[PDB]
């Protein structure tokens, strides 16, 4: 249901209740629609239409799901309704298929963060470190340009992202968008004791 | 993170620098473990329950006001309101008229063996 | 009829089919091609609309201040009586005097007071603020929703000053020219003018089609029904006169 | 898929993006000011262009 | 622009014509002639095409 907003789905069903009824009004109003289905010697009070209110409302849905129907718009007055309601359908389905082919490829085009070089770009995801441990002392004297740029975040924006303890550092990841940086063994202890966590990177 | 029981903060300024500003925020806190009516802030703290969701982010990260807001639901009903809700009902004021009139035409005027003008 | 054959065209173009039933071998070849004409058009409409909604490649307005000279709908800007405003009022190039011809005759709102005040006019309106080219490169990488369109109009230059007659004019000139070629003077620029994380943009899922995206169809739909009633009364007059 | 890949393909566009394009070869005048600039450059993209 | 060089009217090592041309050059930038001289010679003979 997602590729069309929930006001469009209400506006489509309101239109299908609308255009079917307007076609029903015209069908018992148009003079060039009253035909004779008479196989024999014609013209004896056997001139009728095809459109009930039930029939005109199964021309709406029958042209909305693109299957067609038998109700066969015959008058020039009614075909203009058929000439628009068909064009209303052909844009809605071609905007449903087009947009659903955007949800399923953007979720494929994305890659999860799997390497701290790609975490250097993500300003929306904040870093982390234990306070003045071996990890924090590593970045502030590092030389590799990506790692100094990772220090360039945490130095300028210290204040929240450089948490006090490792047990306190897990809860920031567990309750926010956090990228805590601890020793590689303690990750392998935490990850297999708390199954909702992971190790990204190397 | 004053260790002791009270605090006596001091402002000093003069004729040279009379125009100066600061705005404080204090908070009482006890070390772990942490009983009830005390939101256990992970900052080596325990604050009062009155500080929860009030609007100050005391245990410096917003731990109490983070994960705290009343919200609503029903995305079908998030627009039955002011102007956008009216324009649904304005066209619903159109479509319902097109329905009831389409009741009267089918009931009063049949299909079988009748003259070639009616309708409204 | 001519009416029936023309509701076989549209009836096979919107893919619903019709009842007109091509029966001769002469007519079915028309039906065998016009169906194939439809099946490529709709399958190239759906395919291409599934390219706009997955890769948004947005275009831009003004890209060069000569093309901003035409856009009266987009208003200019300058800091109040800075170096920028004094440049245009004594300029000689006909496009730049014409840019002054707007701001002189219509002063009153478009010649804002301060550079920090000048950013908010761009941020909250259709504004074309004209500041120094370095301060753009500072603002743009610290506020990722902004841009620099155009290039360089004037060529100024900063410079370490000195008193009138001094050895420190010349022996700093030796020193500055070494830092350009060593690469430090560019590296110092990428220490301070480098912004804090502006790649925050990518192909985002459209999340919906709204009335802002597809709303013209309901305009086409409503206009078709109103046209039909004017056609509906058309037979009612035409048949009754031919009945009488 | 044909109509979205060609939209996703961007032109050559800023020498940093020319550092990636091994299919498009570089150039310089022989031992001019330009060639002497890259071989003593320090910026990692420019040394990679010299590489 | 990758590097930033600059052209310049030279002079012998120690000369009054270094300084009193610097006064003269800086006037032509602000008068607009030094840009107008650029659009006399660097302007091409009919490329436009409107792209
Ligand atoms: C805001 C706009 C409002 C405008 C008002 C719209 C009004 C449009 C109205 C439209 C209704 C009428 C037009 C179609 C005819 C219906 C066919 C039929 O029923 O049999 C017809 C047979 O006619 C024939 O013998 C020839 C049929 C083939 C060609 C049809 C005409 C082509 C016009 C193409 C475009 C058409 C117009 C397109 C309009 C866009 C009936 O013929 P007859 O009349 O009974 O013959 C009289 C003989 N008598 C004197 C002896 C009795
Ligand atoms: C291609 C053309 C086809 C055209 C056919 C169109 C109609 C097709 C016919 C039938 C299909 C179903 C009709 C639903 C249409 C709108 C609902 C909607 O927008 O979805 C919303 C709710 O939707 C639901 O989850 C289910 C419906 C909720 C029940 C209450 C409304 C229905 C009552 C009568 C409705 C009519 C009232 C007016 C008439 C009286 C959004 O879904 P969600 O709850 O957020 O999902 C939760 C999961 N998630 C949060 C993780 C995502
Ligand atoms: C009973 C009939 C059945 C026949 C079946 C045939 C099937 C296919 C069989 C074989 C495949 C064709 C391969 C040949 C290569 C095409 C050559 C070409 O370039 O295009 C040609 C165009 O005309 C064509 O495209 C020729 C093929 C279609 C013929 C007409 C449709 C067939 C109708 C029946 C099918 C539907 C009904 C279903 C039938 C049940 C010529 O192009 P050009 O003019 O030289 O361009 C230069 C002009 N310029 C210089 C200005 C640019
Ligand atoms: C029988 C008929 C009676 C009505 C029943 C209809 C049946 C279906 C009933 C309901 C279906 C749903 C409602 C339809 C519109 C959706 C609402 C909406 O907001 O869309 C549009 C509003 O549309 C208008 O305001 C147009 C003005 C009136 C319509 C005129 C139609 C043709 C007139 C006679 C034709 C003459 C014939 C030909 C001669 C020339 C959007 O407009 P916007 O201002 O751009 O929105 C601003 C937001 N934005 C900038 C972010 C985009
Ligand atoms: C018998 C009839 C034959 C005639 C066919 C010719 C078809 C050619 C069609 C259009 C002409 C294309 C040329 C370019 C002009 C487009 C500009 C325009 O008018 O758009 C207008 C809307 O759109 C319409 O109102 C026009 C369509 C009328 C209803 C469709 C019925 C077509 C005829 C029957 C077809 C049935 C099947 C076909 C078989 C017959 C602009 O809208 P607006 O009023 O400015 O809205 C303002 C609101 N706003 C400010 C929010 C934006
Ligand atoms: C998308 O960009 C447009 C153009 O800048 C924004 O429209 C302006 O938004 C500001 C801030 O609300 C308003 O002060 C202006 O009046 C708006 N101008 C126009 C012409 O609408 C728009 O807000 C941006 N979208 C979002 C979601 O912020
Ligand atoms: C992991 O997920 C949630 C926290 O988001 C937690 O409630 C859940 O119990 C955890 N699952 C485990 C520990 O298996
Ligand atoms: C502070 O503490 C008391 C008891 O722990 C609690 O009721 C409340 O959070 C605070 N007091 C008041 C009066 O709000
Ligand atoms: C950039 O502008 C948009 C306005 O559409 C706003 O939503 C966003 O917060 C702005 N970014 C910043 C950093 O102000």
């Amino acid at each position: 249901l997602n590729p069309l907003s929930p006001d469009i789905w209400m506006y489509v069903l309101l239109a299908c209740l609308g255009v079917s009824c307007v076609l029903f009004v015209i069908a018992r109003f148009s003079p060039y629609e009253w035909y004779n289905p008479h196989p024999c010697n014609p013209d004896s009070d056997v001139v009728e239409n095809n459109f009930t209110l039930l029939n005109s409302f199964w021309f709406g849905v029958g042209a909305l799901m693109q299957q067609g129907s038998e109700l066969m718009p015959k008058a020039l007055s009614t075909r203009i309704v058929g000439g628009i309601w068909w064009f209303f359908t052909l844009i809605i389905i071609s905007s449903y298929t087009a947009n659903l082919a955007a949800f399923l490829t953007v979720e494929r085009m994305e890659s999860p963060i799997d390497s701290a070089d790609d975490l250097a770009k993500q300003t929306k995801i904040e870093y982390g470190a234990v306070e003045d441990g071996a990890t924090m002392t590593f970045f502030k004297k590092s030389k590799i340009s990506t790692y100094d740029k990772m220090w360039a975040f945490m130095s300028s924006r210290r204040q929240s992202v450089l948490v006090k303890s490792n047990e306190e550092g897990i809860q920031r990841v567990l309750t926010s968008d956090y990228a805590f940086l601890m020793e590689s063994t303690t990750i392998e202890f935490v990850t297999q004791r708390n199954c909702n966590l992971t190790q990204i990177g190397g | 993170m004053l260790k002791t029981g009270v605090g006596v903060i001091r402002m000093w300024a003069d004729e040279g620098s009379r125009l100066s500003r600061f705005r404080m925020l204090f908070t009482s806190f006890v070390e772990p473990p942490c009983t009830s009516s005390t939101f256990f802030c992970h900052s080596n703290m325990c604050i009062n329950n009155s500080l929860v969701c009030n609007g100050v982010q005391n245990c410096a990260y917003p731990w109490d006001e983070n994960h705290c807001k009343e919200k609503k639901k029903a995305g079908l009903f998030e627009q039955i309101t002011k102007t956008h809700g009216t324009i649904i009902g304005v066209t619903s004021g159109i479509v319902l008229v097109l329905l009831i009139i389409s009741i009267l035409v089918q009931v009063k005027q049949p299909r079988k063996k009748v003259m070639a003008c009616k309708t409204a | 009829t001519l009416l029936n054959s023309f509701w076989f065209g549209v009836g096979a173009l919107m893919q619903q089919g019709s009842e007109l039933m091509p029966k001769a071998l002469s007519t079915r070849i028309v039906g065998g091609i016009w169906w194939f004409f439809t099946l490529i058009i709709i399958s190239s409409y759906t395919a291409n609309l599934a390219a706009f909604l997955t890769v948004e490649r947005m275009e831009s307005p003004i890209d060069s201040a000569d093309d901003l000279a035409k856009q009266t709908k987009i208003e200019y800007g300058a800091v109040e009586d800075g170096a920028t405003m004094t440049f245009f009022k004594k300029s000689k190039i006909s496009t730049y005097d014409k840019m002054w011809a707007f701001m002189s005759s219509r002063r009153q709102s478009v010649l804002v007071k301060s550079n920090e005040e000048g950013i908010q006019r761009v941020l909250t309106s259709d504004y074309a603020f004209l500041m120094e080219s370095t301060t753009i490169e500072f603002v743009t990488q610290r506020n990722c929703n902004l841009t620099q369109i155009g290039g360089l109009i004037d060529s100024k230059g900063y410079g370490v000053g000195t008193p009138m007659g001094s050895p420190y004019r010349d022996k700093i000139t030796i020193a500055i020219l070494q830092l350009q070629e060593e690469g430090k003077l560019h590296m110092m620029k990428e220490k301070w003018w480098r912004g804090n994380g502006c790649p925050e943009e990518e192909s985002k899922e459209a999340s919906a089609l709204g009335v802002q995206n597809i709303g013209g169809i309901f305009i086409v739909l409503a206009a078709g029904l109103v046209l039909s009633v004017f056609v509906a009364v058309g037979e009612f007059l035409y048949k009754s006169k031919k009945n009488a």
